[PDB]
């Protein structure tokens, strides 16, 4: 966290830094997206 | 846009698909997001003018 | 794959597969599969 890795959230590959999010994400919602379908946000699949 | 291509998305396409056939949808995006940005550069000219 | 029972090409046999880890290799790797053509996903990057 706080620093610039390589993460495969899943099955979804990229490259930034991850940091603890501060939207609430509704329990059955699973994935994030800005504009132009880019991935802002993921849930991690083991501690959610 | 997908542009024609199986996603939008470019790391989807490169983990999906081994090179060979990888390439050829990853020039269609390419083609594609070349276009679009002449098209913006060619009305930033017009709009400069 | 290696059921005994095959149905015909009509009323055709569908078995969902959910909450498992798969592992392909133990697919390809079987000489009677002559033919693996797969469509949107390469035979080498289904383990990732
Ligand atoms: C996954 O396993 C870890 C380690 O045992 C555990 O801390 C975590 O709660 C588990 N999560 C789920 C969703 O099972």
């Amino acid at each position: 966290k706080n620093k610039c890795v390589n993460f495969n959230f899943n099955g979804l590959k990229g490259t930034g830094v991850l940091t603890e999010s501060n939207k609430k994400f509704l329990p059955f919602q699973q994935f994030g997206r800005d504009i132009a379908d880019t991935t802002d946000a993921v849930r991690d699949p083991q501690t959610l | 846009s997908k542009f024609g291509a199986i996603s939008s998305v470019l790391n989807d396409i490169f983990s999906r698909l081994d090179p060979p056939e990888a390439e050829v949808q990853i020039d269609r995006l390419i083609t594609g997001r070349l276009q679009s940005l002449q098209t913006y550069v060619t009305q930033q000219l017009i709009r400069a003018a | 794959f290696n059921a005994t029972r095959f149905a015909s090409v009509y009323a055709w046999n569908r078995k969902r597969i959910s909450n498992c880890v798969a592992d392909y290799s133990v697919l390809y790797n079987l000489a009677p599969f002559f033919t693996f053509k797969c469509y949107g996903v390469s035979p080498t990057k289904l383990n990732d």
